[PDB]
């Protein structure tokens, strides 16, 4: 029959979970955001659509930090994103309190994974309307991740989601081939700025604001920090230049 | 949500009837017939075993006559398993009363309690009612011999003679035809067998398809005695009454 | 379509929409207009109070959350009472425990998170009211727009409610002008009334009809109604 | 089926709207607020001549300075009245003073939206909205005499005069023209007695209608039948007078 | 064993004039034979023209004053900025204190 | 009425469609796996497919180390797979704490099967779209393979396969054992068992594998471990010098 | 756990579960109560779908809540028991804390509250019952008669009826009961009650039971004969014309 | 403690209870009736801890009256006493036990015989011809053990009690301000308003 | 989260049928045949080990389970449902009886316990009935040997011999022909093997059949000696070899 797509934890005859898939539609309808793993860190960047001149510039920050070494950015229903970071934060505090050492990125990823996977087990809840790219530096390296509303996640070299995910993925794949040795944090920041600018074409109708953050063993001491001032403008320019 | 799958077992029909109760009663009408006849010197409970086989162990069987107290027994018509749940709680209530007042529980008090429990499944909880109807045969020192009946709705009433289960209309008419206030246990025993004999949906009425019990006050004693007839005992009385 | 996916907030439509949330947003549009704008020294709230009969009062639309914070509502009044009450507690908590005044940006995050919970679980309903929060904290004057979806944005000015679009375009135009009305509340307030009258149509703002509130540098969030707003009509 | 706290595509709560409909079917209630007191009148509307009219209680006292009238599913108003009485008395115990009429009203309206099958916001254990609107009238030092209309929506409006129930649209139109900032208590009385008579199916007499008021001096009082009958006679005379 | 109470010393005085009132208190805070501070205010302005002091065990005195000030704040929030008359503040404080009838605020309070 | 296909209640034919559709989900990853028992070890092979070039191949796996001695390979969506892995680990650790010895492979299986049986009976819990294959070298039973499905069913195997082309692998293995007449790969080194495993994987699926097309897990006395791309390559080379 | 809203509003402002609860009352056996100048009488009809009952033990229609107050009803029997028990319990609690038995209005307002409550609580259906409550306030001689219904609404009546064919009998009472001169006798009050039931019972000496309540806990139920005697004297009133 | 005495004669049970209520240094009342009628044919006397005493008595009264209404029947004395014993036996192991001792005197209309039950606060119950609580038994039991006869008339019971009260008023250190006497028989419970000098 | 299914999933239809029970019974019907026969000095229960694959190890899956040292069970229907029912039965024999009386429960009472567990899955909120029918055989001092059947409704009845599942109708008929009240345990085992053959399509040997008996005490299966009153379990599963020996005299 039909109706398999009205309740959240129901398996359709072909083994799918339609509500999780409809959740994805909410994600694809959102702003584009990416992540780039470099030789000793990771960079996050996102597109911020300037609805009007009334939005105070630089104020509505979207990227979020978890603990002191993890960055998270997402596309879709913003509120759902925050909800997930809040849990991530409790998840990280709990881990540090018991084990003393700040939470490893792989461990943190599964914490977010199990939580999201949990929201696809009952019809009393709705799946998350966001895909999340997060990562940081830990005891052994840098790690980048993307988490889908299904709770599925994998480690990435580069990642993108949202409106212009295809352009982004395309640009990302180029970098992967032309740099088997590894991109530097400094470079990744610029490259990132470009990818957002490019991918912004799939939304070229509205003006936007660029936002970047990074976590590099050498550039930030392994702590997640936002890219501001000079380093920011320098990347904006590098983009504005290669956009023509 | 879950609301979607809720049958709503406790609501009124536009006519002001309780669906579930009505359907449960319908269920009961296909159950083996059980008769209750009250005499001046005792009470008779008789029931027809629904479905039987050559291999069914009858000596170890009991599916319709249960002892609640040493002074109260019931005849069951409906889901055996549901009856057993209610019977056990009925047995506990009897003992609670005994321990509290150091007196056996008056027959009506026990019946009203069991009926109140049933009434509950009728007004709250969202659960199906018990597909059971009871005929209570008991004795106490305030009303002596008493015969009651309770059904899924939670209503109960007193009778000189009554039946529950299949063909009650036919059974009731036959009883109302030959019953007489001054009857004697032996007379009632015979009436009961004749009634079942004419309402059976089976070929003949044999002992292997019956359960029999009497609550008498054995003259040579002064106390009340319940007697759940044994296979052979039923076989005998079946010949004597002229049914062979 | 829609009809099969709008029976509760816990259901996504085939396109990724949340109708219950959207239907809630509709309650705001049906609400009376209210405006908010700020310079670098002050923040102002101008709200059009709506009356039932001519024998009825004009329902209050501005609520003070603390001495440095407050908001204006558009939509279900009860839901603003709940949300503002929660904002009052959060401000109170910050003070009592950390002896710190709650950052307007932090209040925004708290409202977003409270609204979000009511859009992901079975049984509840989204809040059916929009809020404009203004306040002066350790980083100056601020204005926030809260949507039941859980989306909160910081702006220089804005408006919500019926015909709100009028005032919003006016402000998006007058921007460079009012953003510099520093050290002169009266000028900021007048600019607020001029933006709000850009959404009139029915009548004209009267004395028992206009409601204004201001906060800033050396001005604790205070509310003006009636006679007190006469000098602005 | 569908949630009890679901939004219509227009941004309204079904149960609350449907609730307002039951209210329209209730007996008429009217309130007039003057600088000399607030009057509250209702239509008894007994369903049979055997029903003893005075056992119809649609006007009750909250506290000496607050009283109220109801219209709609009157049985739903009992727990509301109780909550109100408790709120006012509690306030007095905690602050050694009278509860402001607005505050008392706001308290009652807080129960309003506390319904659902598990709404994430607290523990609103109540299956449906109330099916009755209330006219709460009283007096207090800060805002003098006051009249409030509390609805199952949780919102409450202040009025100079207001009518709820079956003849409200009609009666309200009347009040619109009759009310003025200088009415005397006696005027308001006749005025309420008059409008009730216009919208009532039955011929208004001191048995199928009841008046009451609240004044700073004597507080809330329910006019006994004899007192009202005279006021009724006085109305007929002033009407036949032109 | 742990003793949840202590004595910070101090003395306070309240006198009501015909159309004025004063509430005074020394500013010395002690512990046994040591002085903790030669200046630690103990009489506070709580708004609505009400001054209060809870002398005795300072931690308790502070909590009480802090709790009452917050009470005044909400009084305004819940009763359209109505002023809290001193007689009403008094009944309010009685309830604040009686709420801990079985683990009292070890203070002598005056407003 | 038609909802007897949304939750786990019986259909007029006595069926539980939700459990059936859950079985369907297990093939969603289009991955095949197989397990065989050695003389004193247990091997599990599973195809590894990494489509996206943006993925970090090292983080893509359907094999899990449940305990020092138990390994588990999952056929089905990764999120449900990871939910099953965590639970199994928690369960394995608690068992040791309470009973003082390592949880046996078959017992862990039964426990996971029962948990599944429950989602099959309680309406608020959906089944997990996965098939769990547990392996180890039990201290009492020797090399062990126990598998569980969304129906809450489980049993031990001499060898087994799971996935879209399950049937082909199965008949392939069945044939080999009808021939050998023994219930295990009579080899002393796990390396050779791993080779036998991969070899028959190829024969049955009719495909060639590079070092990044497979994923291997081995269980020996007191330890279960997964092989590296290089440990595998060494395996692929050995089998190459035979064909 | 079960808290589904079974009693909710429909578009036209109705609550069908309460409405349908009334339908169950219409189906119940008729009940009537009339107050004299110094007493109150409660009459109830006895069904006849089945007859071979044991009248001694079968539950009677009029129940005593306390020694000075009785309660009759029309509707679901199983449901009435719940109300009766709660009413009896509240009667003792009241005596225990106020040191005085309940007034009839109080006891009535209590029962009504329980009913109202069941119309807006999750997981429960309203009571399919309507009641008539009569008696005399402690130390008072003025008779009291009240009626309650599923919705939770209640009020007092000079005389009232509920149940099947109550429409008929109410009419009888409306044109046979003068508030100016209420049945000044226990006798003429019981007669008016029997007369009202005969309009619908259709010759039922064993189908009509009456209970008389006088001041100071004086309550008694008539026997078949006593009642049958009233019927007889009434059929003559007709024939003698 | 107060004086709680009971005697079961041929056709009735007689209960005598002191009228004094002393609180520390003063006798606040000298007309206290330490009894509660549980049903028309059952009376209960009690003595013990200040507040517990009446609260318990009234609590029991409430329950019996409720049973009487529900069943339109009067529980036998034996039944009412087992109910009471159980209530105390529960209380003895609760957070704050009822410190109350009682004598239950009732006339069993079915058996047509009077019955006297003694139950202390622990839930210890015994049936006796006569009994008491506290120190009372110490001064009176030798008198009752001597003069008691199963066929005594109510008048003989009152004379035997009077003797007991006199012994109590002679050797007991406290002034219990006399006793209130009540008779329970086939016709109910009545109070002997004349014992201040019978 | 939180199970919000607090209402019954099995309710009465207008006809008076209980749908889910019926469907559950239908599931039982599709299940492999199983049977039980009572002899004068023992009881035998047996079923077919329908190996779902040749790679599967049929021994690692017992359809015949020991509930108490004198009681065993077998079924027809949904295997997973049976497995958990056995766990719950073994535990209830302890919690509701052995931990109270210091001895194992008599067959009728344990059966009664199981039945209760099943009845609840027929009325409790948020669940479906168990999709199985069990045949429980046991022995106890005061009742001797017995055999019971428990269906999804929770109903149970004593049998001299009976069968459930796929070919229950045919098998029950064949049993009615060979059963008498003078059968010795070996005779019942024989009759059991014959009955089971008619229900088996393929191989029929001690590796495809599972069979247990409730008979004499097996002191050799006690595990210890020294306590006269402890003689050993009456329940005993037959070995592959033991079955084949009897199949030759088929």
């Amino acid at each position: 029959g039909t109706g398999y797509d009205l309740s959240n934890s129901v398996f359709s005859p072909d083994g799918r979970n339609f509500q999780v898939e409809y959740a994805v539609k909410a994600v694809e309808n959102g702003t584009t955001s990416i992540g780039i793993k470099c030789n000793d860190g990771v960079v996050f960047a996102v597109e911020k659509l300037i609805t009007s001149k009334l939005l105070v510039p630089q104020k509505n920050v979207k990227i979020q930090v978890v603990d002191r070494h993890i960055g998270c950015v997402y596309s879709g229903l913003i509120p759902d994103g925050r909800h997930l970071v809040n849990r991530g934060r409790e998840e990280a505090a709990s881990f540090k309190k018991l084990y003393k050492t700040p939470i490893p990125i792989p461990a943190f990823a599964d914490r977010l994974g199990q939580y999201v996977q949990a929201h696809t087990l009952y019809n009393s809840v709705r799946p998350f309307g966001v895909s999340t790219i997060f990562g940081g530096v830990d005891k052994n390296g840098a790690h980048l991740y993307m988490l889908e509303p299904s709770g599925s996640y994998w480690g990435y070299k580069g990642a993108a989601t949202g409106k212009g995910r295809q352009s982004a993925k395309a640009e990302l794949e180029k970098l992967v081939d032309h740099h088997p040795e590894g991109l530097s944090a400094r470079e990744a920041v610029k490259q990132a700025a470009k990818i957002i600018y490019l991918a912004h074409e799939d939304n070229k109708e509205k003006d936007f604001e660029l936002e970047i953050s990074w976590c590099s063993l050498s550039e930030t001491n392994g702590l997640h920090k936002f890219v501001k001032g000079d380093l920011l403008q320098e990347a904006i320019d590098f983009a504005q230049k290669e956009i023509n | 949500g879950s609301r979607r799958y809720d049958s709503r077992t406790t609501i009124f029909s536009p006519e002001g009837r309780l669906y579930q109760v009505e359907y449960a009663l319908e269920s009961i009408s296909h159950a083996g017939t059980a008769i209750g006849i009250m005499a001046s010197d005792g009470i008779v409970l008789a029931a027809e075993r629904k479905v039987t086989s050559t291999l069914l162990e009858q000596d170890t069987s009991t599916e319709k006559l249960y002892k609640l107290n040493d002074k109260i027994a019931v005849a069951v018509a409906g889901l055996t398993a549901d009856a057993e749940i209610l019977i056990n709680t009925a047995r506990i209530h009897a003992q609670n009363y005994l321990k509290t007042y150091n007196e056996d529980i008056p027959v009506e008090i026990l019946v009203r309690r069991l009926s109140d429990i049933k009434q509950g499944y009728t007004q709250h909880g969202g659960l199906r009612p018990f597909g059971v109807s009871f005929i209570y045969a008991g004795y106490d020192d305030r009303y002596g011999y008493q015969l009651y009946t309770s059904n899924p709705s939670g209503n109960y009433t007193g009778w000189k003679a009554i039946s529950v289960g299949a063909n009650t209309s036919a059974a009731q008419t036959l009883l109302q035809m030959d019953y007489k206030d001054d009857m004697k246990v032996d007379d009632a025993i015979e009436l009961a067998l004749k009634t079942l004999s004419k309402t059976t949906d089976s070929s003949a009425l044999t002992y292997d398809r019956l359960e029999f019990a009497t609550i008498r006050k054995g003259a040579n004693d002064g106390e009340v005695y319940q007697k759940i007839f044994k296979p052979q005992e039923i076989k005998d009385i079946l010949v004597k009454t002229g049914i062979t | 379509f829609r009809n099969n996916y709008d029976g509760d907030t816990v259901t996504f439509s085939p396109t990724g929409r949340l109708f219950q949330v959207e239907y809630a947003l509709e309650a705001i549009k049906q609400g009376s207009v209210t405006v908010g704008l700020r310079s670098n020294t002050h923040a102002v709230l101008v709200a059009l109070k709506r009356n039932a009969d001519e024998l009825s009062s004009y329902q209050k639309k501005i609520i003070k959350c603390d001495e440095h914070m407050g908001l204006s509502l558009a939509g279900l009044a009860p839901d603003a009472r709940v949300l503002s009450n929660y904002l009052r507690q959060q401000c109170n908590y910050s003070s009592l425990v950390f002896n710190r005044k709650l950052a307007v940006e932090r209040a925004g995050h708290l409202l977003c998170d409270k609204a979000q919970k009511n859009t992901q679980s079975y049984g509840g309903r989204p809040y059916g009211v929009g809020l404009l929060i203004i306040g002066y904290d350790k980083s100056g004057a601020h204005l926030l727009e809260f949507q039941p979806s859980g989306n909160v944005t910081e702006l220089y000015g804005t408006a919500i409610g019926a015909r709100s679009q009028g005032a919003k375009t006016y402000l998006e135009r007058t921007l460079d002008t009012f953003i510099k009305i520093d050290g002169n509340p009266d000028e900021l307030i007048k600019a607020g009334v001029e933006a709000i009258s850009q959404s009139l149509r029915d009548e004209s703002l009267t004395v028992d009809n206009l409601s204004i509130a201001i906060v800033g540098k050396d001005t604790p969030f205070t509310i003006y109604d009636g006679e007190a707003v006469a000098k602005y009509i | 089926d569908r949630g009890v706290s679901t939004f219509s595509p227009e941004g309204r709560l079904f149960q609350v709207e449907y609730s307002l409909e039951a209210i329209k079917l209730g007996s008429t209630a009217i309130g007039i607020a003057t600088k000399e007191g607030v009057v509250l009148g209702v239509e008894k509307r007994a369903t049979s001549p055997l029903l003893e009219s005075d056992s119809i209680e649609k006007i009750v006292e909250i506290d000496r300075h607050i009283g109220c009238a109801m219209s709609g599913l009157t049985a739903d108003a009992r727990s509301m009245i109780e909550h109100a009485r408790t709120a006012a008395v509690t306030h007095n115990l905690y602050y050694d003073e009278d509860i402001n009429v607005e505050s008392l009203t706001q308290s009652v309206c807080d129960l309003a939206l506390r319904f659902g099958e598990g709404a994430s916001g607290e523990e609103r254990l109540m299956s449906r909205p109330f099916g009755v609107a209330l006219l709460i009238a009283g007096h207090d030092a800060d805002d003098g005499y006051q009249l409030f209309h509390a609805e199952p929506s949780g919102t409450f409006y202040r009025y100079n005069a207001k009518a709820i129930g079956s003849g409200s649209e009609g009666a309200q139109a009347e009040l619109l023209n009759e009310w003025h900032s200088s009415l005397t208590l006696k005027e308001a009385e006749l005025l309420v007695l008059k409008i009730l008579k216009q919208v009532m199916e039955e011929k208004l007499d001191e048995n199928n209608a009841q008046l009451s008021c609240i004044t700073k001096q004597d507080g809330f009082k329910i006019y006994d039948n004899e007192k009202t009958a005279e006021l009724i006679k006085e109305l007929k005379e002033k009407e036949a007078a032109e | 064993q742990f003793n949840p109470y202590g004595d910070n010393g101090g003395t306070i005085l309240g006198i009501a004039g015909e159309d004025f009132a004063v509430l005074a208190g020394d500013t010395r805070n002690i512990t046994d034979y040591s002085i903790n501070s030669r200046y630690e205010p103990k009489v506070f302005d709580c708004g609505d023209n009400i001054v209060m002091s809870a002398n005795g065990f300072a931690a308790d005195g502070d909590a009480l004053v802090k709790r009452f000030k917050n009470s005044v704040k909400w009084y305004h929030f819940d009763h359209n900025d109505k002023k809290l008359s001193i007689n009403s503040a008094a009944r309010n404080i009685q309830h604040l204190l009686y709420g801990k009838r079985f683990f009292p605020y070890y203070v002598h309070t005056i407003i | 009425a038609g909802y007897d296909r949304h939750i786990t209640i019986f259909s007029p034919e006595g069926r539980l469609y939700q459990v059936e559709y859950a079985f369907k989900a297990t093939n969603q990853t289009n991955i095949n796996s197989l397990a065989v028992r050695g003389k004193d070890c247990t091997v599990v092979i599973s195809q590894k497919k990494v489509p996206d070039k943006l993925l970090d191949p090292t983080t893509v796996s359907y094999i899990f180390c449940i305990s020092r001695t138990i390994g588990m390979v999952v056929n089905g969506p990764i999120p449900d797979a990871r939910n099953a892995a965590l639970r199994a680990k928690a369960e394995a650790a608690e068992f040791r704490y309470k009973y003082g010895y390592d949880m046996p492979c078959d017992v862990l299986a039964k426990r996971m099967a029962n948990l599944s049986q429950i989602y099959t009976q309680r309406a608020y819990m959906r089944p997990l779209g996965v098939i769990l294959t547990f392996v180890s070298v039990d201290e009492e039973l020797g090399p062990s393979i126990y598998k569980t499905d969304p129906a809450g069913y489980y049993v031990g195997y001499k060898a087994t396969a799971t996935g879209p082309k399950q049937q082909e692998i199965t008949t392939n293995l069945e044939n080999h054992f009808k021939k050998s007449k023994i219930d295990h790969i009579n080899e002393e080194s796990w390396e050779k068992v791993v080779e036998f495993a991969i070899t028959h994987m190829i024969d049955a699926l009719g495909t060639e594998f590079s070092k990044n097309d497979l994923e291997v897990g081995v269980a020996t006395k007191d330890k279960f471990f997964t092989l590296s791309a290089e440990n595998i390559e060494e395996r692929l080379v050995a089998i190459a010098e035979q064909d | 756990g079960y808290d589904r809203a079974l009693s909710i509003f429909s578009p036209d402002g109705h609550i069908f579960q309460v409405e349908y609860a009334l339908e169950a009352v219409k189906r119940g056996t008729c009940a009537v109560g009339v107050k004299g100048k110094n007493c109150v009488v409660l009459g109830c009809e006895r069904r006849s779908t089945l007859k071979l009952q044991d009248t001694r033990i079968t539950p009677s229609k009029v129940s005593k809540i306390d020694s000075h107050v009785v309660l009759s009803f029309s509707g679901l029997n199983a449901d009435s028991r719940i109300l009766i028990e709660k009413a009896r319990v509240e009667a003792q609690s009241h005596r225990l804390t106020l040191e005085d038995p309940v007034t009839v209005e109080y006891l009535t307002r209590y029962v009504a509250g329980v009913q109202q409550r069941y119309t807006q609580s999750g997981g429960v259906r309203p009571f399919g019952v309507s009641t008539l409550i009569a008696g005399f306030d402690p130390r008072d001689d003025e008779p009291k008669l009240y009626q309650t219904e599923p919705s939770g609404i209640y009020s007092s009546w000079s005389a009232q009826t509920i149940g099947r064919n109550s429409k008929t009998v109410r009419e009888f009472l409306e044109k046979n009961y003068d508030r100016k001169e209420p049945p000044a006798t226990v006798e003429e009050c019981v007669k008016l009650t029997v007369r009202s039931l005969l309009e619908v019972v259709q010759t039922g000496a064993k189908n009509i039971e009456i209970t008389v309540v006088k001041p100071d806990s004086d309550i008694v139920a008539l026997s078949s004969e006593e009642i049958n005697q009233y019927v007889t004297q009434i059929e003559q009133e007709k024939q003698e014309q | 403690m107060d004086i709680i005495l009971g005697i079961r004669v041929q056709d009735s049970v007689i209960l005598a209870s002191s009228k004094a209520v002393t609180r520390g240094i003063s006798v606040l009342k000298d007309s206290d009736d330490k009894t509660r009628q549980l049903s028309p044919h059952t009376l209960m006397s009690f003595a013990g801890e200040a507040g517990d005493t009446v609260q318990f008595a009234e609590y029991i009264q409430a329950n019996i009256q409720l049973y009487s209404i529900r069943e339109d029947y009067e529980l036998s004395p034996q039944a009412v006493s087992s109910f009471v014993r159980q209530e105390l036996a529960k209380s003895i192991r609760s957070r704050r036990p009822y410190q109350v001792n009682v004598l239950i005197g009732g006339y069993d209309k079915k058996k047509n015989k009077p019955e006297l039950y003694q139950i202390d606060y622990l839930g210890t119950k015994v049936e006796l011809p006569y009994g008491a609580h506290g120190y009372s038994g110490f001064y009176t039991f030798s008198l009752l053990d001597h003069h008691y006869r199963p066929d005594m008339t109510t008048e003989e019971g009152l004379d035997l009690l009077k003797l007991c009260v006199q012994e109590l008023e002679k050797r007991m250190p406290m002034d219990f301000k006399g006793v209130i006497v009540k008779i329970v028989d086939k016709d109910g419970i009545r109070q002997v308003d004349d014992f201040q000098a019978q | 989260m939180t199970d919000r299914y607090s209402f019954s999933l099995t309710t009465f239809s207008p006809s008076g049928k209980l749908g889910q029970i019926d469907y559950a019974l239908t599931a039982v019907k599709q299940g492999v045949t199983s049977l039980g026969i009572k002899a004068t000095n023992g009881v035998v229960i047996a079923t077919e080990k329908k190996s779902s694959s040749p790679l599967a190890m049929s021994e690692t899956l017992s359809k015949v389970s020991l509930l108490t040292p004198d009681i065993g069970a077998v079924y027809s229907g949904m295997g997973p449902d049976y497995r958990v029912l056995v766990d719950k039965s073994r535990k209830v024999a302890h919690t509701s009886y052995k931990r109270i009386y210091g001895e194992y429960p008599p067959t009728k009472l344990l059966v009664s316990e199981v039945a209760k567990i099943m009845q609840e899955a027929t009325q409790s909120g948020g669940v479906r009935p168990f999709g199985v029918s069990l045949l429980i055989a046991g022995h106890d001092e005061f009742n001797g040997f017995s055999l019971y059947q428990v269906d999804p409704s929770g109903s149970y009845f004593p049998w001299k011999a009976t069968a459930i599942g796929k070919g229950s109708v045919a098998a029950k008929t064949f049993l009615e022909k060979r059963w008498n009240d003078e059968l010795e345990l070996e005779d019942a085992i024989h009759i059991a093997l014959l009955t089971l053959k008619e229900s088996v399509e393929g191989e029929f040997n001690g590796d495809t059949i599972e069979l247990a008996i409730i008979g004499d005490e097996n002191p050799d299966l006690l595990g210890y000696t020294g306590i006269p009153t402890d003689k050993g379990p009456r329940f005993r599963k037959l070995t592959s070899q033991e079955i084949n020996d009897r199949l030759e005299a088929l």
